[PDB]
């Protein structure tokens, strides 16, 4: 399919000055519930803003109040922002859901023991997990059967730019012979929990 | 729950402008304004769907013609900068003498101009290197992405070395092998 894009409307030292228009289309349960957003930024500030749920423009700042009452009052201008959830929205979605929403690709999950700091012995177990899509990822750390909650530390989702995320979950502890860790790694693109153990 | 923006910009007295497609914070495709051609962030992207990148440059116009009545009627008044800040990851564990990426990643600044250099070993590096486009953010400051590919080794160091207005000295980011 072909993509559509949103047309909008019309209103060294040296100073600089931005535009930035966004046009936002946000899904709820795939198609089902759908609202668009057409946004203009000056230099940062919200000008005018059109909300499908609110059904007209509506000034942000001063800056934009001219353009908002003047589109409200346009009929062909208004109605066409009111139609952009199925124009715009709805069109767009349908080409690029194959290989967005439908993305699904498999994490690597490694363990290896780590330090805090310049110490003589491993006082940290790294779980790293990387290259997933989407972001949607849950960690968690087992020490023989019971979850660990205790003395972790996560870098958080890491966005690669690339569609691939990735995450480190550190677990503080110095290794006792005998005992099993265990890293579980919950991922839409498996359908059961992945698992990997580490042994001291 | 899903999200898809297009987001575009148009920057004076610069005169660059941008326009591209973000699904929940990735990159869909951008245009390339100078070969007025649609560039897709995955090759395979393109084999699924289509874009006219005229409509694009179509848009950035009347961008152009927005900004400029509405620095007018700013009065002329211009944008704050914000600097960025910087770090530098690789994609994935490293191993020695196993291939990777070095991934400088530059976060929350406007306007859209920055220059960034990769550096080996205190020297500039050009070879296999990749970049994204100006990337939005939810508080309408940018991202961006700088790549190089490499062979981890003990001998080599690297920075990330980034310039902005907003900073008053150039920005380093350190990684070496640990
Ligand atoms: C831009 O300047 C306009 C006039 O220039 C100034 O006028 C006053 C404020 C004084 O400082 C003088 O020295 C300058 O030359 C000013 O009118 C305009 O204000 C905007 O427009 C007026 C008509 C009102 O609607 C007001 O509410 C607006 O702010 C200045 N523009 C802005 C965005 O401030
Ligand atoms: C990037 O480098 C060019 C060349 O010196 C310079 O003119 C420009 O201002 C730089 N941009 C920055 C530092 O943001």
């Amino acid at each position: 399919g072909w993509i559509s894009l949103w047309k909008g409307f019309s209103f060294d030292t040296r100073p600089r000055f931005l535009w930035q228009p966004k046009r936002e289309c946000h899904f709820f349960n795939g198609t089902e519930r759908v609202r668009f957003l057409d946004r203009y930024f000056y230099n940062q500030e919200e000008s005018v803003r059109f909300d499908s749920d609110v059904g007209e423009f509506r000034a942000v700042t001063e800056l934009g109040r001219p353009d908002a009452e003047y589109w409200n009052s346009q009929k062909d201008i208004l109605e066409q922002a009111r139609a952009a959830v199925d124009t715009y929205c709805r069109h767009n979605y349908g080409v690029v859901e194959s290989f967005t929403v439908q993305r699904r690709v498999q994490p690597k999950v490694t363990v290896y023991p780590s330090k805090t700091q310049p110490l003589q012995h491993h006082n940290l177990l790294v779980c790293s997990v990387s290259g997933f899509y989407p972001g949607s990822i849950e960690v968690r750390w087992f020490l023989n059967g019971q979850e660990e909650k205790a003395g972790m530390v996560s870098t958080g989702l890491i966005q690669n730019g690339d569609w691939t995320f990735q995450t480190l979950v550190m677990l503080e502890t110095v290794p006792r012979s005998g005992e099993v860790y265990t890293c579980q790694v919950e991922h839409p693109s498996v359908t059961s929990p992945l698992t990997v153990e580490w042994r001291a | 729950e899903h999200v898809i923006i297009q987001a575009e910009f148009y920057l004076n007295p610069d005169q660059s402008g941008e326009f591209m497609f973000d699904f929940d914070g990735d990159e869909i495709f951008h245009v390339d304004m100078a070969k007025k051609e649609t560039v897709w962030r995955l090759e395979e992207f393109g084999r699924f769907a289509s874009f006219e990148a005229q409509g694009a440059l179509a848009n950035i116009a009347v961008d152009k013609a927005n900004l400029e009545i509405m620095t007018k009627r700013s009065n002329y008044t211009p944008i704050t900068n914000v600097p960025p800040e910087v770090t530098v990851l690789t994609n994935s564990p490293v191993e020695l003498r196993e291939p990777n990426v070095l991934i400088c990643f530059i976060d929350k600044f406007t306007p859209p101009v920055v220059n960034v250099t990769w550096l080996r070993n205190g020297k500039p590096v050009t070879t296999g290197v990749s970049e994204t486009v100006f990337l939005p953010r939810e508080d309408h400051l940018f991202r961006k992405f700088h790549y190089l590919p490499f062979l981890p080794s003990t001998e080599d160091v690297y920075d990330c070395r980034v310039e902005h207005w907003g900073l008053d000295e150039p920005l380093l980011k350190h990684w070496e092998f640990d």
